[PDB]
Order: structure tokens, then sequence, then C-alpha cells
């Protein structure tokens, strides 16, 4: 509520940002004007075509100063942020000076003093000194890019003005290129060939890596952009840190009846070359990725932003909580479900049940009832969930009205259907299996379910590639990637007449027989020199989609009884995998942030401050299995939500005064635990492993 | 290694620091060693850290106290006596003439003059409460820094490595920009780009305020 | 330690500059 330099600066370039819009908005009503324009208002001036390339010059004549403002600006930011992260990955972690180091942590600088001014303003003079002759070697550059933020709408009104001009086979085959979900805009993806998959996929390889906040680039690989050596300055790439030195070659690269009004079409030219924003999106990327992660709430609310285009998970996933909730609180339709606590008749119940309502979907709410067992609140919902969960993904037998659904291809934890010469009841399972799926997203649970990656991309209809069978069996991927490589060797004949392969494959038990033909006329065609491509693809898309094609169609058909084909757009595999089962591990961080602590004991042992600490302790020394029977006795779930609006109660312990006579006691559909204070840690510890196993 | 370097150990060879002051408490920079038990009360000057102690687990102390290097207690201090001046001047002469041991830091990553000058700066305050009148301490501090600053000083090669640190065809083995050929191809363009300035701006420093006892 | 063991209640104003991820920390204030 006082005065500052910077609000003033934000506001005035906000309002720049809005005038540019309006001027985008008027040049591109130019090719129609006589049909939107000539047509309905009384009252309009003649345009002609050369009237047009008037305008034209004369808007690209005055935007010059401010987009060599704004493009040095953008270069030095983008050259200071490669270079620290050039010099985290040559550095030791253990260094204070180390760019991955909890001192460099903002809000833990703050937290630790319950440096001088002098010192802050003496080195980034120093780092202003350095920065000008390239003499800023193992020191990590000074900057504050949240004071930046004038900046950001000067840059996103001109992406918006150049995105608006600009919209108005064997190795080259769509099988071996990534979607989408893997590329980076302006970039050039790896080479799917010859590089291993420690070094391109790391997520296929550990697939713990997924958190909310994880980034893209340390999931799908390193890009790279070919920019180098050209004289325009589009064309190099920003490496110098210097404001003045980049606004000099900015500057140095700048001063180096007729046709109908339809066939008039305007291009993008500020510095003599015609200008993509795909580049200036691919040259910018470390800087739009701060922007985006700082400057959301006010910068990326303007109409048109390119900060919620390219947004990460927290954007996509509340607005479909938010549609979620929405159609929830839609329709007042309920649904009663009664179960026991068995596998063969709570399978067979549910499948009844599940029959007989709605044998898309208006459901409201979803309440579950244990025969012969008390509980009427929310989280019933959630046991009945996991039971679930567990009851398909175990594996005994078929509770009869024969093979198990699922099996494991090659990774832990991940899991693809088994068609086993399916009927009517294998389908009529998975189609239960994806109304259930859909039902828990509509009503904000988890259910501890886990596929592969390519049985996400079929329900949510997208295509798959070669790159997906990575995370359906990663070994024989990297022998099939092994034997392309040698494929193109200068012996040629010499490997390929080695071992003889044909087009017949041997299939394995989960999958069903063996000797089974890929292309027509079977065996007796071999490898030629050059089919092996062919022969590739063929295999991938036989194992991933030829195979299991039905219970993959019945799944989809049951997701979308429930959920239409409105919500299911622009949404990814990961974001998928982190809405339905939760962030997979369980962290400490997550669960301290998440707790509040209720204090109604009275009691004073210094003010607490030590139960706190070795409960956290106790928290953190423990085993993943017991942590996962932890949160089990917190709120009936093996798994936790990615974020704090998935919990509609807050998780809270509450302490109780002390008496050590008795377990804590669980209050699920409140997400509540009361805990009885102890003296000692090993009791504690002791009384909480008694109490967690049940 | 950088350590055993002759023109290095020339240069710090230094007359110990119990041979000018006896069971006085002066102010100077007191060093540790694990090896040697010089743990709790017993400690020793920085020519001993320097010549003495030298593959050791010797360290420095923030909270130094006064002492009087109790390092004959414990150890055969190699520093106790001081050879012929004239001799290792003539010595130091014929290998800045002959060599090229002057451009090879040590294995602190520190150049020679860069050494010699916080050996001076370091010096100046601590010999200024001598006092003129078990082993021998009836002896001169040493005045040896000071010569052999104006020497190397006149000097095309060492001035000039000096000044031309940091830069592409010198290689400091403390820093991170040393080793990148097992990076990617833009991190090595990046970290190519710049130039280090750090020891030389420390040198420079060392050299304008905190040696402000001599002009020459 | 330094890290805090319960729920701050998010504490109203915010910068963004919390939300920078883990390798771009350093390049933010507040
Ligand atoms: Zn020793
Ligand atoms: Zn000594
Ligand atoms: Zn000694």
């Amino acid at each position: 509520n006082a005065s500052s330099y910077l609000t003033s600066a934000s506001s005035l370039a906000r309002a720049y940002s809005i005038v540019i819009r309006q001027i985008s908005d008027l040049m591109g009503l130019i090719p129609k004007y006589n049909h939107l324009v000539y047509s309905q208002i009384p009252a309009a001036v003649k345009l002609t075509y050369q009237d047009a390339v008037n305008l034209q010059n004369y808007v690209e004549e005055k935007l010059i100063p401010t987009w060599n403002w704004m493009v040095s600006i953008m270069d030095s930011t983008e050259a200071q942020l490669r270079y620290g992260s050039a010099l985290a990955s040559a550095g030791d972690p253990g260094h204070p000076n180390h760019p991955l180091h909890a001192s460099q942590n903002s809000a833990r600088r703050e937290r630790m003093t319950a440096m001088s001014a002098r010192g802050d303003f003496l080195n980034y003079a120093l780092s202003l000194m350095r920065s000008h002759n390239d003499e800023h070697s193992d020191v990590l550059p000074v900057l504050d890019v949240c004071s930046l933020k004038h900046v950001a709408y000067v840059f996103q009104a001109l992406i918006y003005w150049i995105k608006a001009m600009n919209q108005q086979t064997g190795q080259n085959h769509p099988f071996f290129r990534r979607s989408d979900s893997m590329t980076f805009l302006g970039c050039i993806p790896p080479n799917p060939f010859e590089v291993p998959l420690a070094e391109a996929i790391p997520l296929a390889d550990q697939p713990h890596l997924l958190q909310p906040n994880a980034r893209k680039e340390d999931l799908f690989g390193r890009p790279s952009q070919g920019l180098y050596s050209d004289r325009n300055c589009l064309e190099v790439l920003p490496t110098k840190m210097s404001y003045a030195a980049n606004l000099k070659n900015v500057m140095n690269m700048q001063n180096r009846e007729g046709p109908p009004l339809t066939s008039f079409r305007p291009q993008c030219s500020f510095m003599g070359m015609v200008i993509s924003h795909d580049m200036l999106l691919g040259r910018w990327r470390l800087s739009l990725e701060l922007f985006g992660r700082v400057f959301m709430e006010d910068v990326g609310a303007e109409p048109g932003s390119i900060l919620t285009e390219l947004g990460g998970f927290e954007v996509k996933e509340s607005k479909f909580r938010r549609e979620m909730e929405k159609l929830r609180n839609q329709q007042s339709r309920d649904l009663s479900l009664e179960v026991d606590r068995d596998r063969d008749l709570l399978i067979q119940q549910t499948m009844r049940q599940l029959n007989n309502h709605f044998g898309p979907m208006a459901v409201h709410r979803v309440k579950v009832t244990f025969k012969d067992e008390p509980g009427e609140g929310s989280g019933v919902a959630r046991s009945f969930y996991t039971a679930i969960a567990q009851a398909f993904l175990s594996n005994e037998k078929l509770p009869n009205l024969n093979a198990p659904l699922f099996y494991q291809p090659g990774k832990r934890g991940f899991y693809t259907p088994r068609p086993g010469k399916n009927t009517e009841a294998r389908l009529n399972c998975f189609r239960n299996i994806g109304r259930i799926l859909g039902l828990c997203l509509l009503q904000n649970e988890l259910c501890p379910i886990t596929l592969n990656r390519h049985v996400i991309k079929v329900l949510l209809g997208r295509k798959v590639n070669w790159h997906d069978f990575a995370f359906f069996d990663p070994v024989m991927y990297e022998s099939l990637r092994q034997l392309i490589l040698a494929s193109q060797s200068s012996d040629a004949d010499a490997v390929f007449s080695a071992m003889d392969l044909a087009f017949a494959i041997d299939l394995c038990k989960e999958e069903g027989g063996g000797q089974v033909e890929l292309i027509p006329n079977g065996v007796n065609i071999p490898v030629t020199p050059q089919n092996v491509y062919e022969y590739v693809r063929k295999y991938a898309e036989h194992r991933m989609l030829v195979v299991a094609e039905q219970p993959l169609h019945a799944m989809r058909k049951g997701l979308l009884d429930v959920l239409p084909k409105n919500s299911l757009e622009d949404l990814t595999a990961e974001d998928f995998r982190l809405l339905v089962n939760g962030c997979g591990e369980v962290n400490v961080q997550m669960l301290i942030s998440f707790t509040s602590f209720n204090d109604e004991s009275g009691e004073n042992a210094e003010k607490l401050l030590q139960f706190k600490r070795w409960f956290w302790s106790i928290v953190e020394k423990m085993s993943m299995t017991e942590r996962q029977d932890l949160v089990y006795f917190w709120t009936s779930s093996p798994s936790l939500p990615a974020s704090e609006e998935g919990f509609q109660p807050m998780p809270s312990i509450t302490i109780r005064p002390p008496d050590d006579q008795h377990l804590p006691t669980a209050n699920t559909c409140i997400s509540r635990l009361y805990v009885p204070l102890y003296s000692s840690k090993q009791i504690l510890k002791q009384k909480l492993l008694l109490a967690i196993k049940t | 290694n950088p350590d055993d370097s002759p023109l290095y150990v020339l240069c710090c060879n230094d007359t110990c620091s119990f041979t000018w002051t006896g069971a006085e408490h002066i102010n100077q920079d007191i060093f540790e060693c694990r090896t040697c038990g010089l743990l709790e009360s017993l400690c020793c000057c920085t020519e001993c850290a320097r010549v003495c102690h030298k593959g050791h687990d010797c360290k420095l102390k923030r909270t130094s106290p006064t002492a009087y290097c109790d390092c004959w207690e414990k150890c055969k201090c190699k520093t106790l006596i001081a050879g012929q001046k004239s001799a290792r001047l003539d010595l130091l002469y014929r290998l800045l003439t002959a060599t090229n041991l002057v451009t090879l830091p040590n294995s602190r990553g520190e150049h020679l003059l860069l050494f010699l000058v916080q050996t001076v700066a370091r010096q100046t305050v601590e010999h200024c409460q001598y006092r003129p009148p078990m082993p021998d301490h009836d002896l001169e501090p040493p005045r040896f820094a000071q010569l052999a600053l104006e020497r190397v000083l006149q000097d095309w090669n060492a001035l000039k490595s000096m000044i031309m640190f940091g830069s592409q065809e010198n290689k400091d083995p403390l820093s991170a920009s040393s080793r990148i050929g097992h990076l990617l191809p833009e991190e090595q363009v990046y970290l190519n780009q710049q130039s280090g300035t750090i020891r030389l701006d420390c040198f420079t420093h060392c050299l304008i305020v905190k040696c402000t006892a001599d002009i020459l | 330690l330094d890290e805090p063991l319960e729920r701050t209640t998010n504490s109203s104003h915010a910068n963004g500059a919390a939300q920078a991820p883990r390798s771009m920390q350093w390049a933010v204030r507040n």
C-alpha cells in the first residue's frame, strides 16, 4: 500500500500491451474488410491495396526501439541463466557458492536470520563491471528476474503481434518422431538411435522422477539449438551477458486498379529477415520457463497469454479440477453401493451393481457401505477404491463370471491388460475398470492402479510412437536401438548374415502363444539390407496395439461413459498419472506442509518443539512400506494427492493430554489423527509401528 | 607435485617464528596438525604449515588466540636453521633466467607472485611487534620475500603469467572451467566464452590495499 | 533446524519467487 517504481512500470507496460493488442486486432481485419466492416456499419472508409502496405510499413517503423530494448534485455537474461546452468553442472555441489545449494534459497536466508546491505550492492557492482569485457568465470551472476515484470508485458505484446501476423518411407516416417508432449518449440530433438536411454528418456529409466514441480527438461532429455557463426543477430546463440554488447549487436544487425484487398498477406520483417515466433520461443526458453513460474498470477491473466499456453502441471490441473467440480455440481443424481471385505464377493457385487447403475453419466455423489461393518464417511469410498484396486491388481484367479486381467511387461509397478481369449466377461470387466477410473476422476479421489504410458495414451486419444516402447520394455528397446545402429555399418551384410532373423515372433505366455507372423506371406521373407525400420515398426505396433486392441477399446469406452470429450483435451500421460495415482512415493516435505498440528493437551514441555521434531524424525527414518501403511492410517489411502486442492478435508494431527495406555485414534472422514503425548522417542516409535500395522 | 617445485620450495624456506620470538604471546596465524598432535594448546607458525606438515592433516583455526610455535616439542622442526642468504638470492637469480618454473602454480592454485605478495602483506603486520635485545631465539625476522618480489617483478614472464591468468592458454587446477571436456558442446561454448579474473583481482587488492608500508 | 514443522496457512503477500524451480532459485529474491 505504498508508492513504488515497479508497480507504475508494470501498469504502464500493461497499458502498452493493451494498445498493442488493439493495434494487432485492427490490422488483422484488412483482408476481410469489405465483408466484415463494409457490409454492416453504415459508415466506413474505402481501403485500397497500397494503403495496407503503407500502414504495415508505418507500424513496422514505429515498433523498432522497444523491440531492440526487449531483445537486448531478454538476450542478456538468457545468457546469464544459461551460464548459471552451465556452471551448475561443472562445479562442486558441496560448495556454498554452487547454484544447487541450500544457502541459495531465498526463503532459507530469511529464516536463518531469526549479509549486509553494503556487501550486496558491492557484489552487484562487481558483477556489473566483470560482465562488460567477458571476465565473469567461476562467479555466479547477480540478477533478480522478479524485478523484470515490465519487460514481460512488452514481450507478451510483441509475441502476440508476431503470432497474429504469422497465423494470418524409411527413417523419415511418422513413427520415430516425438509428439508435442516430448518436444520443445524451436529446438532440435535428440537423435533416437545414437543416444542411449540413460540420457535420452530419463523418465523411462527412473520412473520416480515424476514430481508436480519437476521440469520437462530432466524428464525427456536435453534439447539443442543449431544457431552459431550467419550475420544476423537472430541466427547467433546469445553468449554475452552485457546489455550494451547485446544492444550493439541488435543495432548493428538492424542498420547493416491493382490487386484486391483479399490478396493482402502481411509478413513479419523486423531485421531484414522473416521472423517466426517458434524460434523466438526457443531462443529464450529458460527465461520463458522462469517467467511462467513467477509471473502467472498477473502477467499470465492477460487475454491471449503465451504463459498460459505454455503452462505446466499447475495450470492444467486447476482448470481440470474446476471443470470437474462444475460438472459434478451440475447434476443431483446419487450413486449407492454395498460391498463386503473380501475378494470374490466384492468383485461380483461391484460388477453387478456397476452394471445395474446405467447398465454420459450424471453421478453427483458416491456412497459406499461395508457389509457387517459400520461407517458412512467419505473415507469409506477411498477404502473401497484402494480395495478394488488391490483386488484387480492381485494375481490369484478369475472369480467365476479365466486369465488374470493385468500383467507387468518388464517395469515394476506398471501394468498392461492381458486379452486371454476375450469373452464378454473380460470386456465388461475392462469397461467397469474404465468407469471406476472415471468416477474416481470425477469424485476427486485416488485409485491406486497404475498403467503404462501407452495405455494412458490410448484412453486420451493420442498417437503411439517409437518412444512409447521405452516405457513398455526398456532392455529390448535398447537392443533394437543397437540393432538399428549396427544395421547402417560399413560391413552391411556381414552382420546381417549372422543370425538371419525372420518376420515372425515368439510371443510370451501372458501375451498368448507363439510363432506369429508380422506381415503377410509369413516366415519366408528374411531381413534384407534395407527393411529393418519396417520390421521394427510392425513389431512395435503389433506388441502395443494389435494384441490388446479390444481391452483398450473397452476401457476407452468405459472412461467415455462418464467423462465427455471436452475434458481429456489438452491432457498428457504424466498429469493423468499425477491426477489419478498421485505422486507415487511418499515424501516428507509435502507431508510436513500438509499438516496442521492442532493442540488441545495444554501441556507446555518447552512449548512442545521436541515431540514434533521426534515425530518428523521418526517419519523421515521410516521405510517406504511402513510409510504407505502410515498414510493408510491417516486417510485410508496409500498415496498422497499432487497438490493441496486434492484434499477436501485438510489433514490434521491433533495432540491429546499425556496417557501412555492406548494407541492413537483415526477419524478418516475428517482426515484427523488424535495422538496422545508421550515421553520417550523410542516409545513413540514403537507405538507408531504397532499402530500402523493394525 | 606442484608443491615440490624448486622455485616454490626456495621461496617458502623462511626462518621459524620461535627463532625471533621466545615465550612471548604475539599475534600470529595459528595452524593445527591432527597427525603430529598439535591439538589443544600446542600450535605452530605459518612457515611450519608451509615447510613442516606438507602431507599432513594441517588446517587453519579461525578462533586463534596468542601462541608461540610449540612445533619443536612434538616433532623435529625443519625450519630452525637458516642457510646462506647470498647463495639463496644467487640461486633465485639463476633459476629465474634459465627455467620456466614461474608459470606453474602450486597445489592451492596460486601463482608465485600472489604467494609472495600475500607473504609480504602477512609479514608486515606480524613483524612490527619484534622487540630487539629450548632452541636459540636470538635472530632477526626473515627479510627475503621483499627482495624476491623486487626481483620477480623485474621479469617479462612472471608479470605476464600473473596478469594473463585465467585466460584460454592458462589452466588453474582448482577452477570449474578447467575440466569441461566431458560436457555438452553448448555448455562448453558458454563456459569458454568467459575468462577468469578472481586471482588477478586478489593480487591487485593485496598489492594496493594490504601493502601500505612500501611503494617500491 | 530451519525448515518449518507445520503449515503456515500461506500467510498471503506473495511475489511468486517461491514458485521458482530449484535449478533457478539463485536468480530470484524474496
Ligand atoms: Zn604434522
Ligand atoms: Zn614454527
Ligand atoms: Zn615447525
